[PDB]
């Protein structure tokens, strides 16, 4: 049993090949069958994740119920993504939050990130910075020891919607400024040295803003400032690697192992990981759910990505009230997704569809000479709206001037 | 799944001999978990049935009508204004709306191109969209502003909005239009979140108490050293 | 005719499944009029299409304003034509301006307004020996000289401001050779003039060959001293034309033919 | 004679002052040579006397190879040269090869090709209908038809090397156009083997017409093969040629104009 | 008196305009006719320099000898200059470098340079790097206590010959990795992320591994390193922007103050002062210097400017020496000046000018097959050398194809 | 100013009570100069005649001949190479010249380019010129290398190039040809510098002195010091 799983990890950190990958998982599939703890919790996340075991959601379901009755953290936490996203069972957000404070509990740390994630845009539970600012430390703390030894893997953010030295040492000395290095102490203004060693992209200087924001040195604790810099510190573990065992699975036509590579990664609170995990459900390529709850549950994704500030999430959510995706026809619901993708983000096609709502009369009252400034509005705002205002406006003034006529 | 992120839910540990309550959210006795915890801790989680139904919150209130919670902010003349691109939207409540904009010149003049949006001389409350979620509003209309050019000079109107925010400031989210020279203005206030029903509006928590099995204590042993570990890092 | 609106519907069944093939893709307006713009055989059906467009319209203006053409300025329309097609091609492209479907649009109008001057030369060539034409061909090709000749006024005048406020571009050339159609016109404008002079008297005059000779002198010095100093322009701002100089050759020749001519004679 | 001694002066004046010009500037032999590369007047006027040392091995290679022009085919070189240049002009700027003094050496030296294949055209043309022609001119235009299919034999060999080797570039449009002149010494060729076995007997040949139309439809076939495989090649890479329809529209009329009549006549 | 220049000082520092800046030396040059001590040196220094008071070169000298006879510092330095550059005076390298040892001695920083620079490149003295340091030091420590305060003024560097935050911090981190902030010292280590600060540009690191390289702290301490890096940081005083006061002379035509107020530069010791006080006096526009002693001085300011690494002035050497300008012609001395500009700098000219030696049998034996290695190696190094190789190739193999006829 | 950066100077303080030297560098009683110091000390500095002329420096040499200072370089048979942009110059001193490339193949193989340069089977010394400069040197000729194919089938011939360098360790300054396939090598060797005619040669120093007048002591008030000041970090 144990030197079957000696084997595998043997082929695994010795050979990338992917037969290789697979042939030293047959023995650790076999040492499944011996109920070695250690052995199912490297194949129950192959079992219902893909791109290594073949994919079986089915599968994998019975045999994480002998993972949480053992007490498992790698099976409290993956049990309760299975009840948050329905997927081959009965949705259920209610003990969905249990399976995940106990894998919380237990000591794995997908489920503080998930179970941060929840209390910090108030997804499932009342939104609490101080509940998110102590679940979002843990995963912290135990990210930030593991770049100083594996030299921080960076990870390219790819987003489905759009295609398909010099400060290292600035960190020790704003490190000693703030502690005090044959020196006095000042908290005014090692602030501003320690801040703009982050601007130049690492993140342990993201780690070192946070603590400042948290207890209160330097500048008053404010919840907001507290756990977006923990925030993007944990969207950088070693799980952030999972972008490309997910994105691989998309260009290998395996579309169905890119929706549940995705949605732990959306259940983790990311938005290059919750529009793209709400994409592929927008075409349906995805099979494991259902013909309708494929609308529904891509609602849910594009309006996570919308309020973590993304613009083609705030112009799709538009979309859905628009036509009638998987809710009743609202055109004044559609109404403020567009505006609010104009004002804030200054999308350019939504000032567009803006128009078209002024233009033609949709959810609130008509006025022509309103919806004439949005398509002058949409035209100064990119290079790319001269060509389809101009054939808008010209449409404009032809019923402007047909109705003066019969006047 | 459907608008599934508005239901709040909180997990308590009131132990073994507890009893579920009656009143609030209904539950049921077979929609029990099995629970064990990494060091072999048996607890029994119960959840509730997630309806959260009805507004039967006995909604009393003997206080003042809402027309009279504003009345200190109008005489007090302690108006702000906002900020844009381009223009600059200065309301003040119980006189104005005052839209304007400074036009610099090279060294000397500054011009100004304002106009006037209004000026002062039902057993439910109505509810507008607010980013999509559901505000009941005060509304204040007015009119009698600068003539208007497209609707052959005719004075401008303007409905003023009311919706309460406990840490506000007296700002704007933002001013809008609904249809050509006539405007919207929404308005921040803290008075309004003492009214029941024109305070921010909560859903009610459904609670999952949860009982420890026999063998287990009322807490898990991998839980009670975490809350005091923020405790002290606070 | 049959070939004619065969060619038509024959672009017009490449646009319909160039416009049916965006609209699958991006299902909406707004994303599929971007996405025509930025492809590249997307924007060049609808160049076809715009091109099949301005051709008809030339024909049913040709139509209009001269009642049959003669088949003898037809071939002569070619090879100028081609003439031009190729030198605004080279201009469009030595300058960098970049391709954009609003400067191809105005280059095709004027390689267009240059069709309608050099047909109206020929017309008004044989209006030299036609001993019987009506009153609708007198109107139909004064109307012809008004409407050109305020065309390049204006294109004139829309390009020395832009020169002025907006700095050196490709409207200098523009206007420049819109100057060299306004001497077009010029031109045969007194040859109308001493041609109509010449008609309504039942009588040679010899005066009217004089004239004519003189005309002829004017306006070629008119015409070299607009591309001399349009040489010594581009030369000092951007780039060597590397074009212009088709004209030139043949401006120098008119030049040759009328100043010698004249002087041999006089 | 006495106008082309004198442009030959004019010119060589500007080129001795202007590298009278730099010598007094820097007195050595290496910057100066580097500074006249680098100035734009110098190497213009460099290239002038070029041109113009090009135009006088012309003239001289014209009078050696025919006795004397026609003055009917000093035309057809006037318009089909306005042409080639402007052509050569557009492709040299379009592929953004950049100003290189070696680069437009080859396209004057495929200029000059083309113009003497146009030059033997024409000779051969009038070999069809000349009672009179002397054993010298059968020599000369002989070593004229190998010398040239030699060297667009070796340039195609070149050229084709070339893109094997180094990748894209201009030598394969070199390569092209020189196996379209190719195919037009092949024309002359059959041509000329024709009219040949026409004088040797004293009596017309009908069979010799019938062998005349297959081969100018065949090598029309060629060419416009030639043709359609340089679009369907650089519309793939690099960019649109925008030039090179111009023979192609000419070259399908050569094939119009023989299997039509072809069908036509069989 | 001291009253006169109360009035200069605050017009020179109150208005920055031409004609108010000879207004304001109007009471300075009434004052010194006072005879106060301090008010002829800023006049000596404009009545000789130029770009201020109008250029008299004798009407400085006389009144330069009663700063002597005062035992001024800067009147002591600058009567070092004149006998140093022969000017307006007999030529003495005997007494001139008397003079600046005493400038040096009375605490001018302008005598420690050329002191310093005369010990480094032995001229005028024997090459010693101890003596080069000892006074290389006094400068660095009297500039980069000023930059520190005025921020390090930068002044751009023109030659003539060729026309007519993120490491701020890391010298702080670096000062306290050699000397001990909290962890033990290691000079083998600090070195290291020392040297790195100096290659972003400033000069405060270029002056902290000069002492480095001196007492022998973590890497034993070489003389050429030693004064080397002391020199770059003496290279950018409050001196540095008298090029752009002989520079701007050179443009407004005053040739004769570009020759004077770039000689002091060339006696300081650069390099960009050393071409350009040299290329003026190459051309003559000087008038000062008579027309006999105007090659053999610019001779002088060309040697200095080779072996401070210039590829012109290599090439330039070898032309001096080739033609015969200011000494007899030795077309083997000018062989070697031409090849020093070959292997070592690659210099694209200097081995066509090899091939011409070569080719025509000057200075060495002639060869043919020789030369054309080096017109072929001309072509390798530069793009521009494609051309006048090409032309000198062609005749290369005319006399080989026509002594071959002759045989 | 002809060639003036060759002749060097040195400043030395030998008193009130001095007598200048009548051997080595001529002196005058007219070229003395008044000094002053910022302290106010008058000093009286005299300067020799700048002419350091002929070579009276009394050349005597029973040594060995210069034949037999490279015999122990010869026998220890330790002898260096040189690299270039391509080529690889190894000279052997007493053996040969070899002149050598590898090719290092795609693997597998190194092929080797290699030619041979040579092979070991007066009253004034000659000077060549080194950098411009002045040095007498050693030649040491040979040839009977490989056959030169230019030269029709020679062999090629090669002089070493000796001359000395106190800090050298056997390296080439530069190997040069002064015509095609035969090369000339240059070697430094510490050997030669004790050799009096085969030496570095350096100038005579002009000594300059400083006479102290009444008033002012034997060195400045701003001498001693400062040097001594450095006397630190000596
Ligand atoms: C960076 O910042 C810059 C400035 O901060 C931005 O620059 C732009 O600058 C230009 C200046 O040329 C601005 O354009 C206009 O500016 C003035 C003001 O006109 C504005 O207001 C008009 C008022 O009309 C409405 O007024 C009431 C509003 O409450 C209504 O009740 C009323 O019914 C009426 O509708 C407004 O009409 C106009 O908007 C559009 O109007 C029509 C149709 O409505 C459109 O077709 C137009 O295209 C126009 O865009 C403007 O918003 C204007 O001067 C006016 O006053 C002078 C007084 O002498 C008159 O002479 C003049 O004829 C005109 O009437 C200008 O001429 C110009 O039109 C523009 O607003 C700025 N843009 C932004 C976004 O602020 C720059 O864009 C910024 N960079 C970015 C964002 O990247
Ligand atoms: C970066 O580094 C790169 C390499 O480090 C540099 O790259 C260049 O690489 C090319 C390779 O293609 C090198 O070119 C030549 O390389 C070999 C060797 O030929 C050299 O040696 C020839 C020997 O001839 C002399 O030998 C004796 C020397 O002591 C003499 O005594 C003898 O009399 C004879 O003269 C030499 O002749 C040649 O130099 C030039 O020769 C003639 C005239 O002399 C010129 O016209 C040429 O232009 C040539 O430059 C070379 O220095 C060569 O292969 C030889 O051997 C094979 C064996 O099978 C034969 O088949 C082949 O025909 C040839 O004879 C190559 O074919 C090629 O010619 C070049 O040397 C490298 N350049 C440098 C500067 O090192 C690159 O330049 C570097 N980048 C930079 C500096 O920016
Ligand atoms: C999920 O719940 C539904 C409705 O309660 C039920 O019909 C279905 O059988 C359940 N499935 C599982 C796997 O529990
Ligand atoms: C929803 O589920 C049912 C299964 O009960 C299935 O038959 C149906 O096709 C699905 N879709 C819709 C739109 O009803
Ligand atoms: C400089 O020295 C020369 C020669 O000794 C002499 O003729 C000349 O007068 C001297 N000039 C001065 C100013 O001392
Ligand atoms: C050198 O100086 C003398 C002055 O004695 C002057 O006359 C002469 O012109 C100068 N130049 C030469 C080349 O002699």
């Amino acid at each position: 049993a144990e030197m079957m799983y000696q084997t595998g990890m043997k082929i695994l950190n010795g050979s990338n090949k992917k037969s290789q990958k697979r042939e030293a998982y047959r023995y650790l599939q076999k040492a499944a069958s011996m109920n070695h703890t250690k052995a199912l919790e490297r194949v129950s996340y192959a079992l219902l994740f893909g791109d290594y075991l073949p994919q079986n959601i089915q599968a994998a379901r019975e045999m994480f119920e002998k993972l949480t009755e053992e007490g498992s953290p790698k099976g409290q936490t993956a049990l309760g993504f299975l009840y948050a996203s329905g997927l081959g069972v009965n949705s259920s957000q209610a003990k969905a939050l249990v399976y995940y404070t106990f894998g919380a509990l237990g000591g794995n740390l997908i489920a503080h990130m998930v179970l941060g994630y929840r209390y910090w845009a108030g997804i499932g539970v009342l939104q609490s910075c101080e509940s998110a600012l102590t679940h979002y430390r843990l995963v912290a703390n135990h990210v930030a020891s593991d770049i100083s030894l594996t030299g921080g893997s960076v990870v390219q953010r790819i987003r489905l919607p759009d295609e398909v030295g010099w400060v290292d040492g600035q960190l020790q000395l704003g490190s000693m400024y703030y502690n005090g290095i044959g020196v006095k102490r000042d908290y005014k203004q090692a602030l501003k040295y320690f801040n703009l060693a982050s601007q130049g992209g690492h993140i342990l200087a993201f780690y070192n803003l946070a603590q400042m924001h948290a207890s209160g040195t330097g500048v008053m604790r404010s919840c907001h400032t507290a756990v977006e810099l923990f925030k993007n510190v944990c969207e950088r573990g070693r799980w952030s690697e999972r972008l490309m065992t997910a994105y691989n699975s998309y260009k290998d036509g395996d579309y169905n192992a890119a929706v549940i590579q995705y949605l732990l990664l959306a259940e983790q609170g990311y938005e290059v990981a919750q529009s793209n995990a709400a994409f592929i459900l927008d075409q349906r390529e995805a099979s494991i759910v259902g013909e309708n709850e494929t609308y529904p549950r891509a609602l849910l994704h594009w309006n996570r990505a919308a309020s973590q500030g993304y613009t083609v999430a705030r112009i799709k959510l538009g979309d859905y009230h628009f036509y009638g995706f998987g809710t009743d026809v609202d055109y004044e619901t559609a109404f403020i997704h567009y505006r609010l993708a104009s004002e804030q983000q200054h999308s350019a096609q939504a000032m567009f569809n803006l128009g078209y709502m002024h233009e033609k009369g949709l959810g609130i009252k008509q006025d022509i000479h309103l919806a004439k400034r949005f398509y002058d509005m949409a035209a100064e705002a990119s290079p790319d709206a001269q060509v389809p205002v101009f054939l808008a406006l010209c449409k404009l003034g032809v019923v402007y001037f047909l109705q003066y006529i019969r006047e | 799944p459907q608008l599934s992120d508005d239901i709040p839910f909180r997990v308590n540990w009131p132990g073994t001999e507890f009893s579920l309550p009656t009143t609030g959210v209904l539950y049921k006795e077979d929609n029990y978990v099995i629970m064990t915890t990494a060091h072999k801790e048996k607890y029994k989680c119960i959840l509730p049935l997630v309806t959260s139904g009805d507004e039967e919150e006995e909604k009393d209130y003997k206080g003042p009508n809402p027309r009279e919670l504003l009345e200190p902010l109008f005489k007090q003349s302690s108006c702000s204004y906002r900020i844009e691109s381009y223009w600059t939207y200065e309301v003040c409540h119980g006189k104005h709306i005052r839209q304007y904009h400074e036009e610099k010149e090279t060294g000397q003049k500054i011009n100004i191109h304002e106009y006037y949006l209004g000026n002062m001389l039902s057993n439910e409350i109505p509810t507008k969209n607010i980013e999509g979620q559901m505000t009941p509003y005060y509304p204040v209309g007015m009119g009698n502003g600068t003539p208007c050019s497209l609707k052959q000079n005719r004075p401008r109107s303007s409905t003023v909005m009311y919706i309460c925010h406990p840490e506000s400031k007296h700002e704007i989210l933002s001013v809008a239009e609904v249809t050509t020279c006539e405007y919207e203005v929404v308005i921040l206030t803290p008075l309004l979140c003492s009214h029941p029903k024109y305070r921010f509006r909560a859903s009610p928590v459904n609670d999952i108490f949860c009982q420890s099995l026999p063998g287990s204590p009322f807490k898990p042993l991998t839980l009670r050293q975490l809350e005091q570990q923020e405790e002290i890092l606070r | 005719m049959f070939r004619t609106a065969v060619m038509m519907a024959a672009s017009l069944a490449l646009t319909g499944a160039v416009v049916a093939h965006a609209y699958y893709l991006k299902h909406q307006f707004y994303p599929t009029v971007v996405y025509l713009t930025k492809s590249s055989p997307s924007m060049a059906v609808l160049y076809i299409q715009a091109f099949v467009l301005v051709f008809l319209l030339g024909k049913v203006m040709g139509k209009v304003f001269f009642g049959q053409l003669r088949a003898a300025e037809m071939e002569h329309l070619l090879e100028r034509s081609w003439y031009a097609v190729t030198e605004t091609c080279l201009a469009f492209t030595v300058f960098r301006d970049d391709f954009s479907p609003r400067f191809v649009a105005l280059f095709t109008l004027l390689l267009f307004l240059k069709c309608f001057h050099w047909l109206a030369e020929d017309r008004v060539d044989f209006m030299e020996r036609s001993p019987n034409i009506s009153w609708l061909f007198h109107c139909r090709i004064v109307s012809l000289m008004f409407l050109l000749g305020i065309l390049d006024f204006l294109f004139v005048s829309h390009a020395y401001h832009s020169i002025l406020t907006r700095g050196a571009s490709v409207q200098l050339v523009f206007g420049f050779e819109y100057a060299i159609l306004m001497t077009m016109v010029l031109t045969i404008f007194i040859k109308y003039v001493l041609h109509s002079v010449d008609l309504q008297s039942e009588n040679p005059w010899d005066n009217k060959a004089v004239y004519m000779l003189y005309t002829e002198l004017f306006t070629g010095f008119i015409k070299v001293l607009l591309y001399m100093a349009f040489m010594t322009i581009m030369i000092k701002v951007h780039t060597f034309p590397l074009f212009a100089i088709r004209p030139m050759y043949l401006a120098m020749r008119q030049f040759k033919k009328a100043v010698t001519d004249a002087i041999m004679s006089r």
